């Protein structure tokens, strides 16, 4: 797969 | 432009994503040096639009069902630029929550991530 | 430097990454403009280590099970640098998948993005 990475809460 | 880094306010820009459906459209897009490949919401695209199905590796995982691939290429307008970016193919969000720029899109811009 | 981002070619580090609960180690870990903090891999860790509970948005949607959050601040040396970036927390990837630099620790560089 392509990656695509992050957020908060 | 210079974009500051900061873990309390993500890096956006505006952008007219035009998907060749229905009328470009303006978003507000996260540019991500840790995407392979540019995300954009399904709600761009007309309701009689047929994607291709994929994987995704993100945080948790791989998952089967929540991207899905375009066709057809995809254009972007950065604020005051006229040429677009042209993205071959694109990864598509179904749940309508993901809008990212890239690499395959900062290579085009020739954008670069600088560390003093 | 000046990293040029291309879709074929992730943007990695080489990185020492001090967890203040085993020796500091040096692990690759992907540049990430998209993530609001660092993620550092569970193997870096004494399996005797206590870990917060955490709910990370990811491609595929709301996690709550797979990132804890750290007890302990984590030190972060980049190459040529004798001082540390310093994260009063950050995640810890459950599964081992992922060694992530985010936002928190590019601030600390003062990395910026760059669209000529």
């Amino acid at each position: 797969a392509p990656q695509v990475x992050v957020m908060h809460p | 432009p210079v974009i500051p880094l900061d873990p309390a306010r993500r890096p956006v820009i505006k952008a007219q994503v035009d998907t060749q459906t229905s009328h470009p459209k303006t978003i507000e897009a996260l540019l991500d040096t840790g995407a392979d490949m540019t995300v954009i919401p399904i709600a761009l695209f007309s309701s009689n639009t047929p994607l291709k199905n994929t994987s995704v590796l993100g945080a948790g995982g791989q998952t089967q069902d929540h991207f899905k691939l375009t066709s057809l290429p995809v254009l972007i307008r950065l604020p005051f630029r006229t040429t677009p970016i042209v993205l071959t193919s694109c990864l598509v969000d179904t749940k309508n929550n993901w809008a990212i720029i890239g690499r395959d899109a900062l290579q085009q811009c020739q954008g670069v991530l600088y560390l003093p």
